[PDB]
């Protein structure tokens, strides 16, 4: 039997976007030292190892 | 220099461990190849210089 209506259900409607960036960054070659990270509230003295992983 | 200090040593920021950064370290002990002194030696001397080492 020929169908009048049909379940098509909700109009909705789907959107995609993109962004796209390209940058450019220098990074400095730090020595690895070692600095003395003072006690702070909660905060524990420690020391802290440095790298130039940016 | 490979290992470090304790952390509770007052020197521990002076050797940052290369085992945990991996940095260079210097080396400082060198071949060294000795021949008598015979300047003050009485009696018979030993004249033979140095072995050819090269």
């Amino acid at each position: 039997a020929t169908a009048i209506l049909r379940p098509i259900g909700l109009h909705v409607e789907k959107f995609q976007q993109t962004y796209r960036k390209k940058w450019r960054f220098l990074t400095s070659a730090n020595a690895n030292v070692i600095l003395a990270e003072a006690a702070s509230g909660e905060r524990p003295a420690r020391w802290a190892l440095t790298t130039g992983m940016a | 220099a490979m290992y470090g200090y304790d952390n509770d040593s007052a020197d521990f920021a002076k050797k940052p461990p290369a085992d945990a950064t991996g940095a260079e370290i210097y080396l400082q002990d060198y071949l060294t190849i000795y021949t008598n002194d015979a300047r003050a030696t009485t009696g018979t001397k030993i004249l033979a210089g140095f072995p050819p080492y090269k």
